[PDB]
């Protein structure tokens, strides 16, 4: 399912396609205008075309044409059968180059899918003062989380671990400086430590690297 | 903006 | 014993 991007908007889709993509690049994503539907976003002629994907509950189609049991069957059909997809009274639209849904960084401090409870246990057991990692937010899909071990090296303290939301909408923490990359945000906060409301300084001293 | 297709 | 999920902390 490389070409599927779970947590993006139509504007994000355009950005990826225009930045990482070439003509013929495409991806699928959830519909924002019609929750439960899906959307095919395709790059052609330097621009991006969005195409509604109907999800009836029983099948998927493009509001016409062939019907499919799964979203992946639909997408694979149109990739495999050049000429089956076209603009009405328009050109054939080629699904040539899938735009893969990639992690926001390759740094080993990024743990991807990891819950707060799971992050607390890893940092508590394998971290020490100032150990940190970044993970996906489970309660805010598309956002990220900086989880940091605080205070002395003891197992018990309140949790030994603080979690700070990183908005992705470009990346910020709580409406401060906006960064073009997660790596850039982490670099910044390593050098200029954030301070929690209640007064602890969150120094990012060493990563707790994934063993994944 | 959505594009109608066949 | 109930254990709630960790909360997010405000900063800066």
């Amino acid at each position: 399912r490389r070409w599927f991007h779970p947590n993006i908007t139509g504007v994000e889709a355009e950005n990826l396609l225009l930045t990482r993509g070439v003509d013929g690049s495409f991806l699928a994503r959830p519909s924002k205008s019609n929750p439960g539907d899906f959307t095919l976003s395709v790059r052609r002629n330097g621009a991006v075309t969005h195409i509604k994907i109907q999800n009836t509950g029983d099948y998927y189609d493009l509001y016409g044409g062939e019907k499919f049991a799964t979203l992946a069957e639909l997408v694979q059909y149109y990739m495999e059968h050049h000429g089956q997809l076209k603009e009405k009274n328009g050109d054939v639209i080629e699904l040539k180059y899938p735009l893969n849904c990639a992690d926001p960084t390759s740094e080993r401090w990024f743990h991807g899918h990891l819950s707060g409870k799971e992050a607390e246990k890893l940092l508590t057991e394998k971290g020490k003062h100032g150990s940190f990692l970044v993970r996906e937010s489970q309660s805010h899909p598309g956002d990220f989380v900086l989880s940091v071990r605080t205070g002395d090296d003891k197992g018990e303290s309140k949790s030994k671990v603080t979690h700070v939301m990183i908005r992705c909408q470009k990346y910020d923490v709580g409406g401060g400086e906006r960064f073009d990359s997660l790596t850039d945000l982490v670099e910044h906060y390593k050098k200029n430590p954030m301070v929690e409301t209640l007064g602890t300084v969150l120094q990012l001293k060493q990563p707790l690297n994934t063993t994944r | 903006t959505y594009t109608e297709v066949d």
